[PDB]
């Protein structure tokens, strides 16, 4: 599998290309391809590094494994009238799914958890992550220290990707109190 | 000190323990200037017969000090086999463990080398055609993108011929190239297997030919040799009359460059033919070819070129010496 | 009987097969089944899946390792690559401060200052309490299954309600 990518970045340099490997140590493999470059859109997927890595942070916090499957994976949304209220509430979890867009200009100089806040309560959306410029990085729920910069990039968990439009078209003088949610979408504030 | 031929050096016959080493007595040993052979091989597998790579590296023509000692690293169960033709051999060290590891890599210094050898010994030609040589073109791959505080001489055994397409970056080369116009085969980091085939038309056309190709090779491997090692002996010791010790001077091949020395008159703005008549009167020396730089660290071959050609500075020059 | 388990299954028909209680038809699918809301199966498809969402989202693939290693650094790859495996070095104030970062955990609302919601209070109550105060980020409950088995919710609406007996996924900072 690392012999057929250097074929194919031996035939055209610039091209994404993801592999699966078995072990962790392959890995340093691609690295060697001098053509390689994870900056501009490859990727590898270890089996290994994630099939134990699921199993692992289930014994740290059981049913974890689940959660992420179901998050990152397509799932299907169908309330049927034959189902329990349990079945009913899970399948409503796994319809949302993994969405990232640039923030509007109102986040600029606060901090996560304030920027959650307006996120949660009035746009009606959770955040996991910013992408903090440095080589730029990623980092998961950051302390209060760490402030927002214009242009960061989102990383939110919801229904669909059209909700998520609803980060980008916000203002604090123009959009602050209205009801209805879907209501807001305006961009000459 | 030397064979019963009076060809080649020899020892007594050690056992293994005595050549072999871990990563730090490698390391702490100071090696520089020598031979890296990279084997990759099982327990079970078939014998290659690395006493034909050190034999002529151990040849009579080179004084004891001017040998370059070779560091072979492989598999121990495989070496064991191989021990009992490499055993009388000076200046040897067998070193265990893959040579993916870049452990063991940097405790051998590949980093001070004058050449590291990449050879295969698995059950290739069995399974796939194109994925046979995957450890070959790893390694040469894994080496050149090591870095330590890249410019590494090079060579793999390719069993396949147009594996060759994977190892340089540089590839200004299509697919449908013959093999020795492309790139890597001028330059000499490459080498095939399918090249002893094309000899065999050659010995049938030209009966001087086969001869002619083992004198240059192999240092001095007389009829002698092949009736003593049929016995079961091995190689006999003695260190001989001085009749026998006159043998040794003969030829070898040998590289010049025209960087310093008494030729770098020529390497300004000579010419070859100008070269070659001061070489042969004065110093006794006879030049076959050119190995020139790519361009104004890959250089291409040029063998015998015409009288008008001109010499840069920096170039090297095969050569027959006689001392 | 009342064990914590997970199974590395590489057939996912033979889910089937764990439970008891199957009130289920062997045509459903396998998200849907009993067991994988519980966590008490692990299915190694779910790895080909990945492959379709690290080619949409870019920045997918890396979300997922951060969440799923603790702290799997590129550095690594280049320090195990060389052979000598993981060096140790008891490391200088500066390199220490790395380990100052998020980790999963579960909590419960039994008992502790959040204890008061759970008698009859609301999801969206708990977020801006956590967080505000405590400086704790919930994504999803982790319910009992009736009123010891227990299915999973990922981030519920703020009009949500919760009982004593339940348990929230967490993402702390210390």
């Amino acid at each position: 599998n690392i012999m057929r990518v250097i074929s194919i970045k031996n035939y055209h340099s610039d091209i994404k290309v993801i592999v699966q490997l078995l072990q962790y140590h392959n890995k340093a493999y691609l690295l060697n391809i001098p053509s390689w470059d994870w900056k501009r859109g490859d990727d590898a997927v270890c089996v290994a590094e994630l099939k134990l890595g699921f199993i692992a942070q289930s014994c740290l916090a059981p049913g974890f494994s689940t959660l992420m499957a179901n998050l990152f994976t397509m799932r299907s949304y169908k309330p049927t009238p034959e189902m329990s209220q349990w079945q009913t509430d899970y399948m409503r979890g796994t319809g949302m799914e993994m969405y990232t867009e640039y923030l509007s200009s109102a986040f600029n100089a606060l901090t996560f958890p304030e920027a959650a806040e307006l996120c949660f309560s009035k746009l009606k959306l959770l955040l996991l992550a910013i992408e903090v410029r440095q080589e730029s990085t990623l980092a998961i729920n950051p302390g209060p220290k760490v402030k927002i910069e214009n242009a960061t990039q989102g990383f939110f968990i919801a229904e669909s990707a059209e909700e998520v439009k609803r980060a980008f078209y916000y203002c604090k003088n123009c959009h602050a109190n209205v009801s209805d949610v879907r209501q807001i979408k305006k961009c000459k504030c | 000190k030397f064979d019963s031929t009076g060809m080649f050096h020899w020892c007594p016959d050690r056992p293994l323990n005595d050549c072999l080493q871990d990563r730090s007595q490698a390391s702490a040993s100071g090696l520089r200037n020598h031979v890296v052979v990279c084997l990759f091989a099982d327990a079970a597998s078939p014998l290659i017969g690395l006493r034909n790579l050190v034999m002529p590296l151990r040849a009579s023509n080179f004084h004891y000090h001017e040998l370059k000692p070779t560091i072979i690293v492989g598999n121990l169960d495989y070496l064991h086999r191989e021990w009992k033709t490499l055993q009388n051999f000076p200046k040897l060290s067998i070193l265990p463990g893959s040579p993916l590891n870049r452990a063991n890599l940097r405790a051998v210094n590949i980093n001070l080398c004058d050449m590291c050898v990449i050879v295969s010994a698995k059950d290739r030609n069995m399974e796939d055609p194109n994925l046979v040589d995957k450890e070959a073109i790893l390694c040469s791959l894994n080496i050149k993108a090591m870095t330590f505080d890249a410019n590494v001489p090079l060579i793999t055994e390719l069993a396949n011929d147009s594996n060759v397409q994977f190892l340089d970056q540089d590839d200004d080369d299509d697919p449908d190239t013959e093999l020795y116009m492309t790139q890597p085969f001028a330059c000499g980091t490459a080498f095939a297997v399918s090249v002893l085939d094309s000899l065999m038309s050659t010995s049938y056309f030209n009966d001087n030919a086969l001869t002619l190709i083992r004198t240059l090779i192999t240092g001095g491997a007389t009829p002698e040799l092949e009736q003593i090692l049929a016995e079961g002996a091995g190689m006999r010791g003695g260190y001989c009359s001085p009749a026998v010790l006159a043998n040794r001077d003969r030829c070898r091949v040998a590289q010049i460059s025209l960087f310093d020395g008494p030729l770098a008159q020529f390497g300004q703005g000579g010419h070859y033919g100008e070269l070659f008549v001061y070489a042969l009167r004065h110093f006794g020396i006879l030049c076959i070819g050119l190995y020139r730089f790519r361009d104004t660290s890959k250089r291409y071959v040029i063998t015998n070129p015409p009288e008008d050609f001109p010499l840069l500075p920096t170039d090297q020059v095969y050569v027959l010496t006689y001392k």
